[PDB]
Protein backbone atom coordinates (compact mmCIF):
# COMPACT_ATOMS: atom_id res chain seq x y z
CA UNK A 1 0.00 0.00 0.00
CA UNK A 2 0.95 3.48 -0.01
CA UNK A 3 -0.79 7.00 0.56
CA UNK A 4 1.58 10.25 0.43
CA UNK A 5 -0.46 13.55 1.24
CA UNK A 6 1.06 16.61 1.23
CA UNK A 7 -1.24 19.67 2.22
CA UNK A 8 -1.58 23.89 2.76
CA UNK A 9 -3.64 24.95 5.47
CA UNK A 10 -4.97 28.70 6.05
CA UNK A 11 -5.25 30.29 9.40
CA UNK A 12 -7.89 32.40 10.89
CA UNK A 13 -5.93 35.60 12.96
CA UNK A 14 -7.00 38.24 15.28
CA UNK A 15 -4.26 40.80 16.33
CA UNK A 16 -4.53 42.80 19.34
CA UNK A 17 -3.02 45.77 19.55
CA UNK A 18 -3.54 47.51 23.33
CA UNK A 19 -1.81 50.60 24.57
CA UNK A 20 -3.10 50.43 28.86
CA UNK A 21 -4.11 53.13 30.48
CA UNK A 22 -2.29 55.34 33.13
CA UNK A 23 -3.90 55.89 36.34
CA UNK A 24 -6.28 53.38 36.93
CA UNK A 25 -7.38 51.38 40.12
CA UNK A 26 -5.59 48.07 41.34
CA UNK A 27 -7.72 47.87 44.81
CA UNK A 28 -10.19 49.42 46.63
CA UNK A 29 -10.16 49.24 50.86
CA UNK A 30 -13.10 51.11 52.01
CA UNK A 31 -13.62 51.20 56.00
CA UNK A 32 -17.21 52.31 57.23
CA UNK A 33 -18.39 53.57 60.68
CA UNK A 34 -21.63 54.13 61.12
CA UNK A 35 -23.44 55.48 64.49
CA UNK A 36 -26.04 53.34 67.17
CA UNK A 37 -29.77 55.07 66.58
CA UNK A 38 -31.06 57.27 69.36
CA UNK A 39 -34.44 57.51 69.31
CA UNK A 40 -35.93 58.45 73.04
CA UNK A 41 -29.97 55.53 72.86
CA UNK A 42 -28.30 52.70 73.18
CA UNK A 43 -29.75 50.65 70.55
CA UNK A 44 -27.11 48.97 67.51
CA UNK A 45 -29.05 48.41 64.54
CA UNK A 46 -30.23 45.23 63.36
CA UNK A 47 -28.32 42.45 61.55
CA UNK A 48 -30.44 43.51 58.26
CA UNK A 49 -29.96 46.56 58.70
CA UNK A 50 -26.23 46.33 58.46
CA UNK A 51 -26.63 43.82 55.74
CA UNK A 52 -28.31 46.11 53.31
CA UNK A 53 -25.91 48.98 54.23
CA UNK A 54 -22.96 46.45 53.39
CA UNK A 55 -24.95 46.02 50.45
CA UNK A 56 -25.66 49.55 49.62
CA UNK A 57 -21.80 50.52 50.59
CA UNK A 58 -20.78 47.34 48.21
CA UNK A 59 -23.07 48.46 45.56
CA UNK A 60 -21.79 52.06 45.83
CA UNK A 61 -17.79 51.40 45.81
CA UNK A 62 -17.92 49.19 42.46
CA UNK A 63 -17.02 46.55 44.24
CA UNK A 64 -14.92 43.71 42.00
CA UNK A 65 -13.42 41.00 43.75
CA UNK A 66 -11.35 40.37 40.70
CA UNK A 67 -9.41 43.23 42.07
CA UNK A 68 -9.61 42.53 45.37
CA UNK A 69 -11.75 45.12 46.51
CA UNK A 70 -12.19 44.87 50.83
CA UNK A 71 -14.81 46.88 52.53
CA UNK A 72 -15.59 46.47 56.48
CA UNK A 73 -18.51 48.45 58.23
CA UNK A 74 -18.90 48.33 61.19
CA UNK A 75 -21.26 49.86 64.21
CA UNK A 76 -20.52 52.10 67.57
CA UNK A 77 -21.94 54.51 69.73
CA UNK A 78 -20.16 57.97 68.58
CA UNK A 79 -18.45 60.46 70.76
CA UNK B 1 8.36 65.03 42.89
CA UNK B 2 6.44 66.60 40.42
CA UNK B 3 5.34 63.30 39.08
CA UNK B 4 5.05 62.12 42.82
CA UNK B 5 2.68 65.02 43.41
CA UNK B 6 0.61 64.57 40.61
CA UNK B 7 -0.14 60.97 41.50
CA UNK B 8 -0.69 61.85 45.28
CA UNK B 9 -3.18 64.65 44.00
CA UNK B 10 -4.77 62.04 41.74
CA UNK B 11 -5.24 59.36 44.47
CA UNK B 12 -6.54 61.57 47.33
CA UNK B 13 -9.15 63.07 44.19
CA UNK B 14 -10.68 59.72 43.48
CA UNK B 15 -10.40 58.97 47.56
CA UNK B 16 -12.75 62.23 47.73
CA UNK B 17 -15.01 61.09 44.78
CA UNK B 18 -15.59 57.75 46.35
CA UNK B 19 -16.16 59.36 49.85
CA UNK B 20 -18.44 61.52 48.75
CA UNK B 21 -20.62 58.98 47.53
CA UNK B 22 -20.68 57.06 50.27
CA UNK B 23 -21.64 59.48 52.10
CA UNK B 24 -24.58 60.49 49.63
CA UNK B 25 -26.02 57.37 49.28
CA UNK B 26 -26.16 56.66 53.27
CA UNK B 27 -26.77 59.74 54.78
CA UNK B 28 -30.69 59.39 53.79
CA UNK B 29 -31.25 56.38 55.83
CA UNK B 30 -28.93 56.75 59.08
CA UNK B 31 -28.88 60.39 59.14
CA UNK B 32 -26.82 63.38 58.12
CA UNK B 33 -24.43 63.48 60.50
CA UNK B 34 -23.97 59.34 61.45
CA UNK B 35 -21.76 57.94 59.65
CA UNK B 36 -18.02 58.37 58.11
CA UNK B 37 -16.26 56.79 55.43
CA UNK B 38 -12.72 56.32 54.34
CA UNK B 39 -10.88 55.22 51.10
CA UNK B 40 -7.71 54.10 50.49
CA UNK B 41 -6.91 53.08 46.55
CA UNK B 42 -4.05 51.33 45.15
CA UNK B 43 -3.48 53.16 41.63
CA UNK B 44 -1.27 51.77 38.96
CA UNK B 45 0.77 53.64 37.05
CA UNK B 46 3.07 51.51 34.39
CA UNK B 47 2.42 51.91 30.85
CA UNK B 48 1.60 48.77 29.59
CA UNK B 49 1.92 48.36 25.80
CA UNK B 50 0.58 44.72 24.69
CA UNK B 51 -0.31 42.46 21.45
CA UNK B 52 -1.83 39.30 22.16
CA UNK B 53 -2.19 37.29 18.25
CA UNK B 54 -4.57 34.57 18.37
CA UNK B 55 -5.15 31.58 16.13
CA UNK B 56 -8.03 29.29 15.65
CA UNK B 57 -7.59 25.34 15.73
CA UNK B 58 -7.77 23.42 12.72
CA UNK B 59 -6.77 20.23 13.88
CA UNK B 60 -10.27 18.29 12.49
CA UNK B 61 -10.36 18.30 8.93
CA UNK B 62 -14.22 19.57 9.04
CA UNK B 63 -13.27 23.29 9.53
CA UNK B 64 -10.25 22.95 7.92
CA UNK B 65 -9.29 25.82 5.65
CA UNK B 66 -7.06 24.24 2.85
CA UNK B 67 -5.59 25.25 -0.15
CA UNK B 68 -3.81 22.99 -2.08
CA UNK B 69 -3.87 19.04 -1.43
CA UNK B 70 -1.93 16.50 -3.02
CA UNK B 71 -3.32 12.90 -2.64
CA UNK B 72 -1.41 10.10 -4.30
CA UNK B 73 -2.46 6.39 -3.04
CA UNK B 74 -0.85 3.49 -4.49
CA UNK B 75 -2.01 -0.63 -3.85
CA UNK B 76 -1.00 -4.08 -4.84
CA UNK B 77 -2.26 -7.23 -4.19
CA UNK C 1 5.64 -0.17 7.41
CA UNK C 2 6.41 3.05 7.31
CA UNK C 3 5.07 6.62 8.09
CA UNK C 4 6.98 9.65 7.75
CA UNK C 5 5.33 13.05 8.77
CA UNK C 6 6.82 16.98 8.68
CA UNK C 7 4.45 19.48 9.79
CA UNK C 8 4.65 23.06 10.42
CA UNK C 9 2.55 24.75 13.50
CA UNK C 10 1.36 28.53 14.26
CA UNK C 11 2.24 29.93 17.74
CA UNK C 12 -0.28 32.23 19.75
CA UNK C 13 1.82 34.90 21.31
CA UNK C 14 1.99 37.78 24.21
CA UNK C 15 3.85 40.57 24.71
CA UNK C 16 3.97 42.74 27.39
CA UNK C 17 6.38 45.72 27.65
CA UNK C 18 6.14 47.33 31.19
CA UNK C 19 7.76 50.06 32.26
CA UNK C 20 7.56 50.03 35.91
CA UNK C 21 6.66 52.98 38.59
CA UNK C 22 9.17 54.88 40.43
CA UNK C 23 7.77 55.92 43.46
CA UNK C 24 5.66 52.72 44.64
CA UNK C 25 5.14 51.09 47.60
CA UNK C 26 6.59 48.29 48.82
CA UNK C 27 5.80 47.83 52.29
CA UNK C 28 3.39 49.41 55.30
CA UNK C 29 4.51 49.21 59.00
CA UNK C 30 1.69 50.45 61.40
CA UNK C 31 1.78 51.10 65.01
CA UNK C 32 -1.40 52.26 66.51
CA UNK C 33 -1.71 53.60 69.99
CA UNK C 34 -5.41 53.80 71.46
CA UNK C 35 -6.25 55.22 74.93
CA UNK C 36 -8.09 53.66 77.81
CA UNK C 37 -11.62 55.18 78.12
CA UNK C 38 -12.47 56.91 81.23
CA UNK C 39 -16.30 57.19 82.10
CA UNK C 40 -16.87 58.45 85.65
CA UNK C 41 -11.24 55.58 84.93
CA UNK C 42 -8.62 52.47 84.63
CA UNK C 43 -11.45 50.92 81.59
CA UNK C 44 -9.38 49.06 78.87
CA UNK C 45 -11.63 48.52 75.88
CA UNK C 46 -12.41 45.14 75.12
CA UNK C 47 -11.60 42.31 72.66
CA UNK C 48 -14.48 42.99 70.24
CA UNK C 49 -13.50 46.53 70.30
CA UNK C 50 -9.55 45.74 69.40
CA UNK C 51 -10.61 43.40 66.99
CA UNK C 52 -13.01 45.60 64.82
CA UNK C 53 -10.81 48.65 65.62
CA UNK C 54 -7.70 46.07 64.22
CA UNK C 55 -10.43 45.60 61.41
CA UNK C 56 -10.74 49.06 60.77
CA UNK C 57 -7.22 49.94 60.77
CA UNK C 58 -6.39 47.44 58.64
CA UNK C 59 -8.89 48.13 55.91
CA UNK C 60 -7.88 51.96 55.92
CA UNK C 61 -4.85 50.77 55.17
CA UNK C 62 -4.70 49.18 51.99
CA UNK C 63 -3.43 46.46 54.16
CA UNK C 64 -2.07 43.62 51.45
CA UNK C 65 0.42 40.66 52.83
CA UNK C 66 1.76 40.07 49.60
CA UNK C 67 3.64 43.64 50.48
CA UNK C 68 4.16 41.87 53.87
CA UNK C 69 2.48 45.03 55.75
CA UNK C 70 2.56 44.76 59.16
CA UNK C 71 0.23 46.59 62.18
CA UNK C 72 0.25 46.76 65.54
CA UNK C 73 -2.28 48.44 67.52
CA UNK C 74 -2.12 48.14 71.44
CA UNK C 75 -4.39 49.87 74.47
CA UNK C 76 -2.87 51.69 77.29
CA UNK C 77 -3.24 54.51 79.54
CA UNK C 78 -2.19 57.98 78.73
CA UNK C 79 -0.30 60.87 80.20
CA UNK D 1 21.12 65.21 47.57
CA UNK D 2 18.26 66.77 46.13
CA UNK D 3 16.98 63.72 44.83
CA UNK D 4 17.50 62.26 47.74
CA UNK D 5 15.83 65.00 49.86
CA UNK D 6 12.84 64.29 46.73
CA UNK D 7 12.55 61.23 47.76
CA UNK D 8 12.62 61.72 51.64
CA UNK D 9 9.74 63.97 51.27
CA UNK D 10 7.52 62.15 49.03
CA UNK D 11 8.18 59.18 52.15
CA UNK D 12 6.53 61.87 54.24
CA UNK D 13 4.16 63.18 51.98
CA UNK D 14 2.74 59.28 51.74
CA UNK D 15 3.10 59.04 55.69
CA UNK D 16 1.69 62.11 56.69
CA UNK D 17 -1.59 61.01 54.28
CA UNK D 18 -2.26 57.59 55.69
CA UNK D 19 -1.77 58.66 59.21
CA UNK D 20 -4.20 61.47 58.87
CA UNK D 21 -6.65 59.32 57.45
CA UNK D 22 -6.00 56.47 60.48
CA UNK D 23 -6.51 59.51 62.41
CA UNK D 24 -9.90 60.08 60.88
CA UNK D 25 -11.43 56.92 60.52
CA UNK D 26 -10.53 56.11 64.09
CA UNK D 27 -11.33 59.44 66.02
CA UNK D 28 -14.94 59.44 65.89
CA UNK D 29 -15.35 56.05 68.02
CA UNK D 30 -12.71 56.63 70.43
CA UNK D 31 -12.81 60.22 70.94
CA UNK D 32 -10.96 63.20 69.18
CA UNK D 33 -7.48 62.93 71.04
CA UNK D 34 -7.12 59.49 72.74
CA UNK D 35 -5.57 58.16 69.45
CA UNK D 36 -2.24 58.19 67.54
CA UNK D 37 -0.70 56.52 64.44
CA UNK D 38 2.68 56.88 63.00
CA UNK D 39 3.31 54.83 59.65
CA UNK D 40 7.18 54.27 58.15
CA UNK D 41 6.67 52.92 54.57
CA UNK D 42 9.86 51.24 52.30
CA UNK D 43 9.14 52.89 48.66
CA UNK D 44 11.06 51.61 45.52
CA UNK D 45 12.65 54.27 43.19
CA UNK D 46 14.37 51.45 40.60
CA UNK D 47 12.99 52.00 37.44
CA UNK D 48 12.50 48.82 36.29
CA UNK D 49 11.43 47.80 32.56
CA UNK D 50 10.02 44.61 31.64
CA UNK D 51 9.13 42.39 28.78
CA UNK D 52 7.05 39.07 28.70
CA UNK D 53 6.73 36.95 25.94
CA UNK D 54 4.47 34.29 26.66
CA UNK D 55 3.25 31.37 24.34
CA UNK D 56 0.47 28.86 23.72
CA UNK D 57 0.92 25.07 24.26
CA UNK D 58 0.11 23.30 21.51
CA UNK D 59 1.31 19.58 22.32
CA UNK D 60 -2.09 17.89 21.80
CA UNK D 61 -3.23 17.95 18.19
CA UNK D 62 -6.76 18.67 18.75
CA UNK D 63 -6.04 22.44 19.50
CA UNK D 64 -2.91 22.83 16.46
CA UNK D 65 -2.96 25.27 14.41
CA UNK D 66 -1.67 23.55 11.64
CA UNK D 67 0.05 25.45 8.45
CA UNK D 68 1.61 22.63 6.20
CA UNK D 69 1.58 18.50 6.66
CA UNK D 70 2.99 15.88 4.73
CA UNK D 71 2.08 12.65 5.91
CA UNK D 72 3.40 9.79 3.71
CA UNK D 73 2.72 6.27 4.90
CA UNK D 74 4.07 2.68 3.27
CA UNK D 75 2.84 -1.10 3.68
CA UNK D 76 3.85 -4.41 2.94
CA UNK D 77 2.89 -7.31 3.74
Amino acid sequence: TQRNETSNYEVDRTIRHTKMNVGDIERLSVAVVVNYKTLAKPLPLTADQMKQIEDLTREAMGFSDKRGDTLNVVNSPFS
Amino acid sequence: RDLNDAQLKFANDVESRIQRRIEAILSPIVGNGNVHAQVTAQLDFANKEQTEEHYSPNGDASKATLRSRQLNISEQV
